């Protein structure tokens, strides 16, 4: 029996790709269909060899090879919408590569994925990656605090947030990491109470905390 | 053909089957009359079915409630026991009333218990509520959080909008296709 | 003062109730035997006295009476 | 032919049937005399039906009310148990009176239980109500929130229009067509 | 011929048939001697009749009264259990006198309950009333607010005209024609 | 087994219209008779196909089509007093379509309804729409607060109204919504606790000053 | 038999479209009919291949492709009122596209929708999209606050709203998300309790709240 | 086939097989009749199975709860023995409620118990909570810690965000393939 007929009735969720190293890759799109396809190949009701690939798993696997053979590289994400010609989003304002070694990298990345035929490398701009991250964080009316340093920005969302400001701040981060990756810009949601809870303090460059009506505490300038 | 669980009841067996069937293994429920049900799987699916029994903590234990620790059959009943049997029937009636809304499939409400305010001359504290919910998918579940807050605010003496926490989520993907018998 | 004598006399009856069960359950086990004539008071008072201190009585109503008035402990 | 549930109740079997018939799978209500009812589905429709039993939490538990935690057969009855048995009959009679309005199909009313406030020397606090309703569709359900507030504003001691929260909605689309038998 | 309810009461089966007959499906009432009546429906109408059992919450519960939580055969009767059995019979006698007016078919009255004013030195407060009514159609139901308000205003010691709440409505369209047998 | 015989005995509360797309339409009147006729077509005691229509839900269906292909259009209601020739009430003072692009709208509205023969478009005035809503609200002696803005008008009825004023307001809004519809003028009946039924004043040095309509209301000690 | 005979009795709530890759498409219109039609194809009483499409999760599918191959694109919604010629509502004042690459985007959307024959692309102004959202929010007499910025607009609804206004708001936001979608203008309804219920206070320029006869509260501007 | 264990439980044998199958050695769930279950391993796999029994401390003890040594069967009960039974049912109901969240396979909740404050002259201290959780992989489990602290915050009287510590982790790798018999 064939592999596309050994899976379930709905032959729409899985996609069988003929590998080049005499194998056969099945491409699921979440972790529940990955275990649905791995149970068939693990109970052993198929003769030849086959593997189950994914989006997040294969994008985590190829960064271990790239963190050894190409360190200090500024990239974002590998996109697998068409699993035969994947797109590699590379940074523009941070690399020192000419047109020759980009073809060398596009051939060594092709040798890592036997199901693909050609790897397309497109150079995404570096400022719009934080411009979309700030403009999407302002439409949800969320308080935030941007920190700029070289090779990555950081948005801190703290304080006592209500239940609408947690549910709105989670659906945006999970919709942004899905299309940009967590390599460049990092969100830091941190639900905690207010510092100096019921204490009156005298802020700014010469500070104290009133522990009581007759008790002064002198820590760091609040 | 190998058995992995016997003696289960009806509600336990229908939640062991519903867990195994989404992980592409097929189970068989066998009645035995007085001794309860029993669940048997095939021979290639035994190593995986034991792993999901261990991971998912199956069979499910019965759900506990505060009103069971203080039964009404005792000859004497302390006021701590009468207040504990009152708040545990209010938080059951509130979650049975949340399922009659538009789109809610399951819910779970918790109330803060105050028992020591009545024994001595201390004033009582404010009362806190917390809810969970599971919604039908396709629903805008960001604006569904204001109706559960408005419903929960004046079902007690005096609460605020800062003492109510609602955490709700859409339901999982539907499982409709058969698992598949292993060929040999 | 008339509301405190009223609020004390109906607490003391509730306190009265277990003891009547005791000296009605020890006086009826003698009549089951051939003890129709012996006096049960001299048997009732030790079995009522060793139970009240062993179940810590005088530290249970001294707490429960002051809890009505003030924030004790 | 595969059995899903058995030993059910008459009111418990029509809810499992009313849930399974909404999702295009048939069911058979088989009586067993003294042992209760039983519900069987077909073998192609066994994988979906276990999933909807687990999701919709079937079979339904009986509805809980506050007067069951304080039964009337007790030898002693504190005023906490007499006020809880009284408020739990007022919120049953008010939700039985809401179903007789023009267009209401079902309803549910909650009272704020304050049991120790009248006992203590502090004055009793205000009473809060809350109501849910399911209206017949085609109704302008934005104008009917004022008739329910007018009805249950004057049914207690001192309520305000800010301590009443009514959350109501229209019913679902009607299911009238037959499901259909699986052809193989 | 598939049954859906059995063991019902005399007044319960007349409430199930009058609901099903309104929606173009016909039912058969079958007596069984000691085990009550039973309602059967046809096979093309079984899917709709299960949906209207689920929607209208049929069979109906018996109507509750406040004098049932405090039975008169008890040896110890509180002042709270005597004031509640007094008001729970004034509330029934007033709704039995509202039905003998010129144009009323059904009515329901609600008296506000006062309990915790008698045991302590707190004075009682003003009593509130609330009413519902169903009028025969073709009647000017806006002018009949003042007759019910005038009749209710002088049946208690101290009520005001803004402490009485009357919500009333006209009856539905009559169902006079037969449902009809489903041909195939 | 004709369709008019499969309905009830009294053959004057339904009306079967022949379609252009080879389908028979049953035009009921209210929600109670629509399920009385849908049970017949659901149990399947009829050979061919048929549909049941209604005045309330063919105006909700035609507005989903209308606010996708003709947005920013001002209209009130479609009346189906004669179901083979409906009338479309358009606003005169708020659109500038010509005669030819009104006949194109009248032919595209006709092809959406296969039971109609010719849709007649009449241009209603816009002053009498908010004029009959004010003149019918002064006749019941109800307190109100007219708020005019561009392209609509709203009437707010606040206060601790009694049981006669609630009945007359609810009985009037349902008789106005049937004629005009809630596209232009909207009513805002709401109960709260203040003996001044909506109006508010401030007092200083000259008498009373009528304050502006706002959202904060003073709760009434009385 | 045919697919339209294996569905329910009433043949009106489902539309069967012929594909282009030798597949059949069933177009439901909500989630209840989507789960009604997926039980037929899942239990397997049909020979060939078939799929069940929708309005929402088909607008969700071709935005995943459209945030990879065409990023920074300003659009609103893809309308399926007739499923053989969908309408693409693109923005006018935020695109940099000429006549040619709009036709190439149309040809790349036709390959993404095999049940369609053409895709009609119209351009809508961003003034009427934020104007109908403010005029409708003013007609319901709701308290609101508008926050303009580049590439989006947000409306904030705060206060101690009663039970009539949280139903008037939900009936308007649900009627607006169906037409325009949440790509441009976003509503933020959060409700809080009021402090000045029984307190006396001075409003205006120099505002304070007297929380007690001996207690002033000066709120921050 | 040398024997390893006997006299076990249905859940005590499913943990031994789940441990031994992880380390590439097979087992046999041999039933003993009225004695219980018994696990027999092969002769070359006996040294490894004895070493992994000693290391993993198998068979598992029954899990303890705090309300197991203050039983409700005694005729008298201290307030110390009634607050520990109330808190031990709260920390079980919160554990049952945490498992119905999106992605959680298992969880465990601890509450700070109160002993000395019933009789000492000090007011009772604040409440401290502690939670563990195991998440399905693929989850961004740095953002899940704000949905558990928000749910656990106002389910009590007054806890802070500093008094709640959540330590959670993704689950281990999946075990699906068979161990394999020794080639002898």
């Amino acid at each position: 029996a064939e592999l596309d007929s050994l899976l379930g009735q709905e032959k729409e969720r899985f996609q069988v790709l003929p590998g080049r190293d005499k194998m056969l890759y099945v491409a699921a799109q979440n972790e529940r269909d990955t275990l649905w396809a791995r149970q068939v190949l693990a109970r052993g009701d198929y003769d030849k060899n086959a593997r189950v690939i994914n989006e997040n798993e294969e994008n985590k696997r190829i960064s271990i090879w790239l963190d050894t053979y190409y360190p200090q590289l500024a990239y974002y994400r590998i996109h697998f919408d068409e699993p035969r010609k994947p797109v590699f989003w590379l940074s523009r304002q941070r690399n020192t590569m000419s047109k020759k070694e980009l073809e060398v990298l596009s051939q060594k990345l092709r040798a890592l994925m036997p199901y693909a035929d050609s790897v397309n490398i497109t150079l995404m701009d570096d400022v719009t990656a934080a411009g979309q991250a700030e403009a999407g964080l302002k439409q949800q009316a969320l308080p935030y605090s941007r920190r700029n340093h070289k090779g990555g920005v950081t948005f801190v969302i703290q304080g006592a947030l209500d239940d609408v400001e947690i549910l709105r701040a989670r659906q945006f981060v999970d919709s942004y990491y899905r299309t940009w990756g967590g390599r460049y810009v990092q969100f830091a949601i941190e639900l905690k109470d207010d510092w100096l809870k019921g204490r009156s303090f005298q802020y700014g460059a010469e500070g104290y905390i009133k522990m009581s009506p007759g008790h002064w505490y002198f820590p760091s300038p609040l | 053909d190998k058995d992995l669980l016997k003696g289960l009841d009806q509600e336990q067996a229908n939640e062991v089957i519903a867990v195994l069937q989404m992980h592409n293994i097929e189970a068989n429920k066998i009645d035995s009359g007085k001794l309860g049900y029993s669940i048997t799987v095939a021979e290639p699916d035994f190593t995986a079915a034991v792993y999901w029994i261990k991971t998912y903590q199956l069979p499910p234990r019965p759900r506990v409630e505060i009103a069971q620790m203080f039964p009404a059959d005792s000859l004497v009943s302390s006021p701590r026991a009468e207040k504990a049997r009152l708040y545990s029937a209010i938080e059951q009636r509130l979650e049975q009333s949340l399922q009659t809304m538009e789109g809610v499939l399951s819910a779970r409400v918790h109330i803060s218990y105050d028992i020591d305010a009545g024994e001595n001359g201390r004033p009582p504290k404010p009362v806190h509520l917390s809810a969970l919910a599971v919604y039908e998918r396709g629903s805008p579940l960001a604006h569904q959080i204001s109706d559960i807050k408005r419903f929960l605010k004046n079902s007690f003496a005096d609460v605020d909008y800062d003492n109510i926490s609602v955490v709700l989520s859409e339901r999982s993907d539907a499982q409709l296709q058969a698992p598949g018998t292993p060929v040999k | 003062a008339l509301s405190e004598i009223k609020s004390a006399f109906k607490i003391g009856f509730y306190l009265y109730l277990p003891f009547v069960v005791v000296d009605l359950v020890v006086s009826s086990v003698l009549l089951a035997l051939g003890m129709m004539m012996m006096s049960p008071v001299t048997i009732s008072t030790p079995i009522k006295l060793v139970l009240f201190v062993a179940l810590d009585g005088w530290t249970l109503l001294s707490k429960g009476l002051i809890l009505q008035y003030m924030d004790i402990a």
